[PDB]
């Protein structure tokens, strides 16, 4: 019945600085007869269950530090981290308990903001071992960059490819706040020994022009 | 008005 | 010592059923409703219903009415959630959760989670392929090499480097679901390039569902 919408979906904040997460309810969680907002917040660190963080909109669950704060009313709420610590990196969820079914928001990922760092780019041609299986995988590696947003284009003989590649991103590293990405181009072998040159072309905010890596055969 | 709570029996 | 301890991960085929247990300790099991909440990839938490550990009564939202059965067993402080007619949309982490706060239907006790995979694919061991430090040293004065772990089902796979000795710089990427229904991933590591003639790099791939244990040596 009641939908919960959080904004933004993803949020990057510098260490020491202020983090703000909003949550919109489709109906209104305020009961006019007790003046209470029926709204909860959760913190979910990677590979662990949610942890109750705030309830009645602004009451902190026992054990929650002072820097976590909840505010808002009726249909519009806000979770605030005033001085962002490193252990606060997680997904934050808002949950209404005015009506049943009890419904959650989609979550908001909170990550450390740092200075922009372009990726180191590497390229791997298929192994020979993979030669016999009849499939060829070309792997492009983007190493230690910030932010997560990047664009990887494949070009065989300067022909852009579309549909034959998949991507995988690591989670933000805990010692340097960077990301790493892998882009794998998948070709049958009945297509890899036909084109001399293979290239991945990397787009990133830390690069004013693309970086290209290539090999031949 | 809110649905009845489901936290303690 | 309050905690909810759930059962291990499950892999199932469409149409089958799945049953997850949850074992309570550190509080009065018969004092609080026991809820179930799932989390599908890119979906957001979703409440499935509760069971009354005292009466044995239940309540489910319309979406799960007809598919879910919740039950308890107070002799051993254990709850059970049972889901039928599984589809791909039922792939998620299943949590049991308890709320102890009066009039607040929000949960302060959670189980560690039970991942449930639903797929028509069958158990398959991966092929492990090297990503050799490519033809020329110049990878920065530092070098990158890795191992491509392709076409396996189901999750998880375990990749270490030189029996766990080499951890710094290694990036084990999240598996990606291919159109064959099979997962695939790469694991890469950054190394001093001077040591490509000196050091021997081996990745240890372990896929327990198929008892696959492969050590691939990665040479230039």
């Amino acid at each position: 019945d009641i939908q919960m919408t959080q904004s933004p979906d993803s949020l990057a904040v510098s260490l020491g600085e202020r983090a703000t997460i909003n949550c919109k309810s489709s109906e209104s969680l305020l009961y006019d007869s007790n003046n209470k907002n029926y709204l909860a917040w959760y913190q979910q660190k990677p590979g662990q269950p949610p942890k109750l963080l705030i309830y009645w909109a602004s009451t902190r669950e026992s054990g929650v530090p002072d820097r976590f704060s909840g505010s808002g009313s009726e249909t519009d709420f806000t979770l605030t981290i005033s001085s962002l610590q490193a252990e606060d990196v997680a997904v934050y969820h808002c949950q209404q308990y005015f009506s049943t079914p009890w419904t959650f928001g989609q979550g908001t990922k909170l990550e450390i903001k740092r200075t922009v760092a372009a990726p180191s780019v590497f390229i791997f041609p298929p192994s020979d071992e993979q030669l016999k299986s009849g499939t060829a995988s070309v792997v492009c590696l983007l190493n230690n960059f910030y932010p997560r947003e990047a664009k990887v284009q494949w070009k065989v003989d300067n022909a852009l490819q579309s549909g034959n590649s998949q991507e995988s991103v690591t989670e933000q590293d805990s010692k340097d706040s960077t990301y790493s990405l892998s882009s794998t181009l998948t070709l049958s072998k009945a297509d890899y020994e036909k084109h001399k040159v293979y290239a991945c072309e990397v787009t990133h905010q830390g690069l004013s022009s693309p970086v290209t890596k290539s090999f031949n055969r | 008005s809110p649905s009845s709570a489901k936290s303690r029996l | 010592q309050v905690q909810l301890v759930q059962s291990g991960a499950e892999v199932k085929k469409p149409g089958a059923s799945v049953k997850v247990s949850c074992t309570a300790s550190g509080y009065t099991f018969t004092g609080y409703y026991l809820h179930w909440v799932r989390q599908a990839p890119g979906q957001g938490l979703e409440w499935m219903g509760w069971v009354n550990p005292r009466s044995g009564g239940t309540s489910y939202p319309p979406k799960f009415q007809g598919r879910v059965t919740m039950t308890r067993d107070t002799s051993i402080n254990t709850a059970y959630m049972d889901l039928t007619w599984l589809t791909s949309d039922d792939t998620a982490v299943y949590y049991c959760a308890v709320g102890r706060i009066p009039d607040v239907t929000a949960f302060d006790i959670w189980g560690q989670g039970t991942p449930v995979t639903v797929s028509s694919a069958s158990t398959k061991g991966p092929s492990v392929f090297p990503l050799a430090p490519s033809s020329k040293s110049t990878s920065g004065g530092t070098a990158a090499l890795g191992c491509l772990v392709k076409d396996y089902f189901p999750e998880p796979v375990t990749v270490s480097w030189n029996s766990g000795a080499l951890t710094s710089g290694v990036h084990t990427f999240p598996a990606v679901l291919q159109s064959s229904g099979l997962y695939s991933l790469s694991s890469v590591v950054t190394v001093p390039s001077s040591s490509l003639g000196t050091q021997t790099y081996i990745c240890n791939v372990n896929h327990k569902p198929s008892n696959t244990k492969v050590d691939k040596r990665v040479g230039s």
